[PDB]
DNA sequence: GGCCACCA
């Protein structure tokens, strides 16, 4: 079905099966709709046979150079995309839904890349984007390898120390011993200090960065049981921030910022004080985000491997189907 | 850019 | 990762 977004208690039910789901994602969540208010919303679902929902696929329609939409359902559906016959069974209804304005429905879940999965989605008509292609970080809109700490392998974990080899409880001792300071909270005076700390960063980098309004909007949208700012000072003086949201399994690392000059380390002060979050509230997974390669090279893999020791995440990538075969082929 | 998000 | 860097 899809589901009408005037009906409150069928928003709310969508909206429950979204957040208790092992599988869900705030991308997926419908408040990602309210963050990306430049795109159009349709969500669609299944329900089982007793009448609840099963699955889920929130999509954000864009804007492109020719007459139709691109569909993305990012980090969806809400799923075990792995269940072929029942993602075939949601991504009909998805189709139905888009009533033809898009060329594809887009679709990168965080499912691990197999070769028998890459080959099952062929069979059914999908079109996939991982080993085919790369660009790194580039080649898809989200990254394809994610370093991701599984906190599952440490049960009796008391803090984030517990975590880690002897060189690593070094570094991230340090801060805290040179006087870092992390506070966190989701108010307009974390928000300010996360954007000076951002666009410091942006601009050291010469790179573009989000207006405020973006994460705003994601303030109004995610209470601070969800969205969470960690906030990194010395003696009163700013030096990081990070920005976390805890949703489904993980807690995840999204956006961050550092100021000029010397900043103490105060980036390590504040991943472990996100993982001492995931610690303290039972999630089974602290996720920091994609790396371009397993490599030295990388600044993303140097920095994230003194948090995450196991091999980073490798998922299946963007998975296309294909609806206007002509726009497809002249924009992918 | 793009880290997406 | 090689006190050094990383620290989106």
């Amino acid at each position: 079905p899809v589901l009408n977004l005037n009906d409150p208690q069928a928003v709310e039910r969508y909206e429950e099966f979204m957040r208790q789901s092992p599988y869900g994602q705030v991308t997926q969540d419908l408040g990602w709709a309210k963050v990306k208010n430049n795109w159009e919303p349709v969500d669609v679902y299944l329900e089982d046979d007793q009448g609840a929902i099963i699955a889920a696929m929130s999509m954000l329609l864009g804007d492109t150079p020719t007459d139709k939409k691109f569909a993305y359902a990012s980090k969806g559906p809400v799923m075990d995309v792995t269940d072929v016959d029942l993602l075939d069974r949601l991504v009909d209804e998805a189709v139905k839904a888009l009533d033809g304005r898009a060329y594809v429905l887009r679709f990168d879940p965080e499912v691990a890349y197999s070769d028998e999965f890459n080959t099952t989605l062929q069979d059914h008509g999908y079109v996939t984007r991982n080993r085919n292609v790369a660009a790194g970080m580039h080649a898809t809109i989200q990254p394809r390898l994610n370093m991701v700490l599984d906190l599952t392998k440490f049960p009796d974990a008391k803090t984030t120390l517990d975590l880690y080899p002897s060189k690593t409880k070094s570094k991230i001792k340090r801060p805290f011993r040179d006087g870092v300071e992390v506070h966190s909270g989701n108010s307009a005076t974390e928000l300010d200090e996360f954007f000076k700390t951002y666009t410091t960063m942006a601009e050291r980098h010469g790179i573009t960065h989000r207006p405020i309004e973006y994460f705003q909007r994601m303030q109004a949208a995610f209470d601070a049981d969800t969205m969470r700012i960690f906030v990194a000072e010395r003696e009163g003086k700013l030096l990081s921030t990070g920005i976390a949201l805890k949703y489904g399994r993980k807690i995840w690392y999204m956006y961050a910022g550092s100021m000029d000059g010397n900043t103490y380390y105060a980036p390590y002060a504040v991943q472990s004080e996100m993982i001492q979050w995931a610690l303290d509230t039972n999630t089974d997974l602290y996720d920091l985000g994609g790396i371009e390669s397993e490599s030295t090279d990388d600044s993303l893999y140097v920095f994230k491997h003194v948090f995450v020791k196991d091999a980073p995440r490798e998922y299946i990538g963007e998975i296309d189907k294909v609806l206007d075969p002509e726009v497809y082929a002249e924009l992918v | 850019a793009x880290c997406x998000x």
